[PDB]
């Protein structure tokens, strides 16, 4: 049962992208309403939820129909949390940032021998803004981003 | 801690090739001693007189024992020691010369000594027979009454056998001798003069070079940390206030070690410790009555709530009972009530502990009764003889807060089932947390899964894959039939604890019934003192919510151990609407981060539920929509910042392509914030967002070029009609 708080958010976003301010949103729109909320259903998985409620110009969903769809994917997962704990783990030192130094230092205790070369590697591909380190933000990305 | 300090790189490779030649002749340790001693050596330029940034007033000249003879002509010195807390060696050098008449360096050498004498061994642990005895060799050990170099104006005193008798009187004097003994052992010229004259002091210093120095330099090192540590009380000093049952703590001592993991408990109540060792079972999840802290019942969970900590609170009793009753109603067969029975020992304890006072005997219905007394003025208590049952009633002139009035009745305490028999319930051991080592968790994943993951070619994939493993097999906490909400490894850790105190001779069941208080998300409690049992097996008891959060950063957090803290910290806990703070790293860096698309939208949502006015109203005003279109505009940039396709670019670019991305965001914010009426609640949020974007962009600058400031770089753009060259501009804007 999406919590009220968890609702106001799906409207503050559902609406924020309903350009022709009515009360329903296009398919493409739905994709955007989502990604913005931090998610990105496949350019094909994005139609399963919508195709299931074909009582519109066929390709449009109101608010109440979206408030529902946000179940099939959400009435189970509660992983956002754990992933934030993992982060606090590698961030060994406490700088809110995960340095390649520590990426390795932790990667080696869980039994994995990493090359001082291939670590700088990951750390690199994980950083999106260039500071050579990873923060929770980009870390969340790396992880969940399938 | 860099000991040497050269204030002026003036003179050529000669002041330098001279300061060096000096220091390289002193043992790498005499220094490591001076360093740990917080000393610092000062090699400035020419600063003869009190001109050195440290040659002012602090702890200067007071009494005249001064050099390799005394002289106190300050205007004529080049080497100095700031004696009082921390030693400060201060030396200068003029033109090319110390090697011709070395008698000039013998000072920068002794001048030092007084850096380590009085703190050396001479008086450093205390005078220890080592030196003390070596001093006795005034003249009666070796056939060498030669010490006309260190002992004259003060020690031409052969007439009195020098020992503990008077060696203290002149501590400084026995320094003026150790210092030369040192000057001579290292002076780049007169080496043997020592070995030739005084035969002992040589072999003394000699054994100092041989290791003697690496000694103290390790008695200060170790007494370096154990000196500036965290006040925690350890040993059976804490284990006292802790509350745990001693034989139990120790029993635990074993598992911490074997399984290598820190165990942390909240305060177990004192009035229950023995009851526990005694054999009394512990309160589980099934019961929610309040313990009691007075009268006999004390430490037991009375079926009557007006006989526990909440005596008088018409509501917590009138709601306490509601629970006991239900506790039995629901979980019948396991949760019941049984008549109180304070055994033999328990009594003599509520004695001095100051809870009851045994006395005046009495008879009633032909049975022997000892009127147990107390100061509580609402009930009367008394205990049987055959069976030592306990009974009470209201007094002949008073009434219950609930309004009841009853005569002598047995005091039923609460009790759970244990091997078919109901035993009375008392306080249990509530874990504040469990810190297993990251390696023990590795031993938790099945060798084939963790194997099937590191073969993945994709490095980025290998990181993710691993993390979810660590998460999966060691961070994830699910609910559980009996033991509340906890981790799996946590559960196994739970049993090993119980089975542990079970062989220690317990007979009341388990003593750890549920998970770690770091999952008590609903009604989190904040205890000051927290008993701990490290992996080595010591006992520690923080004193503060702080200390704990600190003793943990220092040993559990940043030390290869896996710990996670209450999801409700730094938030208001639904259940009891409580706010318990805990240093969270992630949040410690929000200050310098360009919010997320979704973190942004979320924030608006929030404020909408409070000022009941959204960033933009659903109206027809073409001014509103403008504001709308404009947040959508930020909700765009903001996520554009965190685009995962940033991998195909090079670091340099990343910062750039983003410093901009973010900049665009700052723009549109600025825009709106200079728009129509936007509730002053957003006015602020949006203001807060700025400081961030700013901060984040400044960080993305100090990684690249350095003078460039935000406020400026921004000023220098043109977001009027075209964004075209605006960006190219931005590049050059960085040269
Ligand atoms: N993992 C968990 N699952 C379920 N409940 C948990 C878990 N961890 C902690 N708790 C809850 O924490 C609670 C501890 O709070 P509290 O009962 O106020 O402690 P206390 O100070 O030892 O004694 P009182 O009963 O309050 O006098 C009891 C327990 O149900
Ligand atoms: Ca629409
Ligand atoms: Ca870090
Ligand atoms: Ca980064
Ligand atoms: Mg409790
Ligand atoms: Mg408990």
């Amino acid at each position: 049962q999406l919590t009220e708080e968890q609702i106001a958010e799906f409207k503050e976003a559902f609406s924020l992208f309903d350009k022709d301010g009515d009360g329903t949103i296009t398919t493409k729109e739905l994709g955007t309403v989502m990604r913005s909320l931090g998610q990105n259903p496949t350019e094909a998985e994005l139609q399963d939820m919508i195709n299931e409620v074909d009582a519109d110009g066929n390709g449009t969903i109101d608010f109440p129909e979206f408030l529902t769809m946000m179940a099939r994917k959400m009435k189970d997962t509660d992983s956002e949390e754990e992933i934030r704990e993992a982060f606090r783990v590698f961030d060994k030192d406490g700088n809110g940032y995960i340095s390649a130094a520590e990426l390795r230092h932790v990667m080696t205790n869980l039994g994995e021998k990493l090359t001082d070369e291939e670590v700088d590697q990951m750390i690199r591909e994980a950083d999106i803004d260039g500071d050579g380190q990873v923060n929770y933000e980009e870390f969340v990305q790396m992880m969940t981003a399938k | 801690n860099n000991l040497v300090k050269t204030e002026f790189t003036n003179e050529t490779l000669d002041k330098i090739q001279q300061t060096q030649d000096l220091l390289k002749k002193i043992p790498k340790d005499v220094l490591e001693i001076y360093s740990e001693l917080g000393g610092e050596i000062y090699f400035t330029d020419i600063d003869l007189v009190e001109h050195k940034e440290l040659q002012d007033l602090s702890e200067e000249e007071k009494n005249s024992m001064n050099s390799r003879g005394e002289k106190v002509p300050f205007a004529s010195r080049f080497v100095f020691e700031k004696k009082r807390e921390t030693p400060k060696l201060i030396i200068n050098i003029k033109d090319y010369a110390i090697n011709s008449e070395q008698s000039k360096e013998v000072y920068y050498e002794i001048g030092k000594g007084i850096s380590l004498d009085i703190i050396s061994k001479d008086k450093s642990l205390d005078p220890e027979f080592l030196n003390l005895i070596k001093s006795l060799s005034d003249d009666s050990d070796s056939s060498d009454l030669l010490f006309s170099q260190k002992f004259k104006e003060k020690l031409e005193l052969n007439n009195k056998s020098i020992d503990i008798n008077f060696i203290k009187e002149n501590l400084t004097e026995f320094q003026h001798a150790f210092s030369l003994a040192f000057s001579y052992y290292f002076a780049p010229d007169h080496r043997t003069v020592l070995e030739l004259y005084a035969p002992d002091m040589f072999e003394y210093m000699n054994k100092l070079e041989k290791g003697g120095f690496e000694k103290i330099s390790e008695s200060l090192k170790k007494e370096g940390v154990e000196k500036d540590r965290i006040d925690v009380l350890k040993g059976e000093k804490a284990l006292k206030a802790s509350g745990l049952v001693p034989e139990h703590a120790d029993a635990f001592k074993k598992i911490a070690r074997e399984l290598n993991t820190y165990i942390l408990f909240r305060p177990v109540n004192k009035l229950a410790t023995n009851l526990i060792k005694s054999g009394v079972a512990t309160k589980g999840l099934n019961v929610h009555g309040k313990s009691s802290d007075w009268g006999p019942v004390a430490g037991y969970i009375p079926f009557d709530q007006d006989l526990s900590k909440k005596h008088g609170q018409q509501l917590a009793v009138e709601k306490g009972n509601l629970e006991n009753k239900k506790s039995i109603t629901e979980h019948e067969g396991e949760i019941g009530k049984i008549p109180l029975k304070l055994d033999h020992l328990r009594i003599e304890e509520l004695k001095e502990n100051g809870i009851i006072l045994k006395g005046k005997k009495e008879i009633d219905n032909g049975k022997k009764y000892y009127l147990l007394e107390s100061n509580n003025q609402v009930y009367e208590f008394r205990i049987s003889d055959e069976n030592n049952e306990v009974q009470y009633k209201t007094k002949e002139g008073k009434i219950t807060v609930l309004g009841e009035k009853f005569n002598w009745r047995n005091i039923e305490v609460m009790a759970k089932n244990v091997e078919g028999v109901l035993k009375p319930l008392t306080a249990d051991y509530d874990l504040f947390a469990l810190a297993p080592s990251l390696t023990e968790i590795k031993k938790q994943i099945p060798q084939k899964e963790w194997d099937k993951v590191v073969n993945t070619p994709n490095s980025l994939e290998k990181q993710k894959g691993v993390t979810n493993l660590l998460i999966k097999y060691g961070i994830e906490r699910k609910p559980d039939s009996t033991k509340g909400t906890l981790s799996n490894w946590q559960k196994q850790m739970l049993d090993r604890l119980n089975e542990a105190v079970k062989y220690t001779g317990y007979t009341g069941g388990d003593v750890v019934n549920h998970g770690t208080e770091q999952d008590n998300e609903e009604f989190p409690e904040k205890d000051n003192e927290i008993f701990i049992i490290n992996p080595e097996g010591e006992f520690i008891l923080t004193k503060n919510w702080e200390m704990t959060g600190r003793f943990i950063e220092k040993n559990i957090t940043g030390k290869d151990y896996l710990y996670y803290f209450n999801r409700s910290y730094n938030k208001i806990a639904p259940g009891n609407k409580a706010y318990i703070e805990w240093t969270d790293p992630i949040t410690k860096a929000k200050i310098n981060t360009i919010p997320t698309s979704a973190e942004f939208i979320k924030n608006l949502s929030s404020i909408r539920r409070s000022s009941n006015v959204g960033v933009y109203k659903d109206s027809g005003d073409k001014d509103e929509f403008a504001k709308k279109e404009s947040v959508k505009k930020i909700a765009g940039y903001l996520s554009d910042y965190y685009n995962s396709a940033n991998h195909i670019f090079s670091q340099e670019k990343k910062r750039k392509i983003s410093i901009f991305r973010g900049i665009q965001a700052y723009n549109e914010i600025e825009n709106v914030l200079k728009s129509k009426q936007i509730a002053p609640e957003y006015k602020n949020y949006f203001q807060y967002l700025k400081e961030r974007i700013t901060n984040q962009v400044q960080l993305l600058l100090t990684h690249q070029k350095s003078n460039i400031e935000f406020k400026l770089l921004y000023k220098q753009l043109n977001f009027t009609e075209n964004e075209t060259d605006n960006f190219e501009v931005f590049q050059k804007i960085i040269d």
